């Protein structure tokens, strides 16, 4: 639609400071720096390559729109969060218990903060006893 | 100067509206009042609606809420590239 | 043959963590509220101090108006 | 009603006007910090909010003028009716009630003029409507609450 396109040409901009229709791994960097984080170059250049489809090292329109085109959800984009539970479930149950969620939530990965992990508990509304259903809230996040 | 010696008690009107310049001052005092009136009652709401950290009163605010409009995008734009190298870079550790 | 299918295990679990992370951070990145936002310190610093300048002003131009009004009612 | 918390906030804030610290806010560094917001307030307007604040009048606030103010009630009594017969200004009719066209107006129109979208704030808000009626008696309890 119009407005999504819109929306997407100023999202751009807001990465390309240049104005030269590309991005480039130290504008994604300066983005990022600016948002009060410090990523290494090779995960600037991990993100870059997943969207960089023809190989040239740099983002451009098409390439962005496509990223941003790209489901998230349904069929099965839905396995992958699904099964990304398969590690930490210990008893083959579709569940995990509230304290081990917050445990690989905050303490592996990206880590996350505790209230990111309050929202995610809090939201879930599952938990019988001890708990948590996390089919429940594969179904949640890909709606 | 001089002394009064009491008056005459002398009776008679030699000489000589007011009802139109006083009427145009309390038409002109009225006048004063609506936009008086109309201030304390939008800077009392604002008061009020501040305190609601949504609402719309804060998109008064062009700078700052195109700012947040830029913010929040950069930062979907980021996350979903994070989740699809999440992704890839997943299956890759399921790939035997 | 049992250390290569631990040691290929063993790299599932960021994986995994991550997964759910960068799924997890974009479904709270479309919610306006929500806490995933206030890990960005500087912005949510830059809010908090755009609304209290603001709190500020408002508070000043109410007794501003309301000393007028009062003004303005004096017969 | 002074907490720790809410102190620690009220030197937070003076400091985000007085830029310099020096202690004191001028009306320069008032209209530096209006002005930033988007808005270009007059020399006048700016004088009559500082002396609003002002109490020792020497044309600048200090801390504790700022203090003062931030803890001057804004509820019940001497505050409410005043409100209100700001809304009898604008009651043609006695009977407190007024149109929601004319809110909009006198709200959108006049004074420091307001957006739409605030003064649509203000009828939701509201949530009275007895055919096109707005009973201005309950939103000031609402804002005084
Ligand atoms: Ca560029
Ligand atoms: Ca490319
Ligand atoms: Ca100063
Ligand atoms: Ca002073
Ligand atoms: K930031
Ligand atoms: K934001
Ligand atoms: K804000
Ligand atoms: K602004």
């Amino acid at each position: 639609t119009e407005e999504q396109i819109a929306e997407f040409k100023e999202a751009f901009s807001l990465f390309d400071k240049d104005g030269d229709g590309t991005i480039t791994t130290k504008e994604l960097g300066t983005v990022m720096r600016s948002l009060g984080q410090n990523p290494t170059e090779a995960e600037l250049q991990d993100m870059i390559n997943e969207v960089d489809a023809d190989g040239n090292g740099t983002i451009d329109f098409p390439e962005f729109l496509t990223m941003m085109a790209r489901k998230m959800k349904d069929t099965d984009s839905e396995e992958e969060i699904r099964e990304a539970f398969r590690v930490f479930d210990k008893d083959g149950n579709g569940y995990i218990s509230a304290a081990e969620l917050r445990h690989v939530m905050t303490n592996l990965g990206e880590k996350l903060t505790d209230e990111e992990v309050d929202e995610m508990i809090r939201e879930a509304d599952i938990d019988g006893d001890g708990q948590v259903n996390y089919e429940e809230f594969v179904q949640m996040m890909t709606a | 100067h001089h002394h009064h010696h009491h008056g005459s008690d002398y009776d008679d009107i030699p000489t000589t509206s007011a009802l139109k310049v006083q009427q145009k001052q309390r038409q002109k005092h009225f006048n004063r009042q609506i936009p008086a009136a109309a201030s304390l009652i939008q800077t009392a709401w604002r008061c009020y609606a501040a305190e609601n950290p949504d609402s719309s009163t804060w998109k008064i605010y062009i700078e700052f809420s195109q700012l947040r409009e830029h913010h929040r995008a950069t930062i979907k734009v980021i996350r979903r590239m994070q989740y699809f190298v999440a992704k890839k870079k997943f299956q890759q550790a399921r790939k035997p």
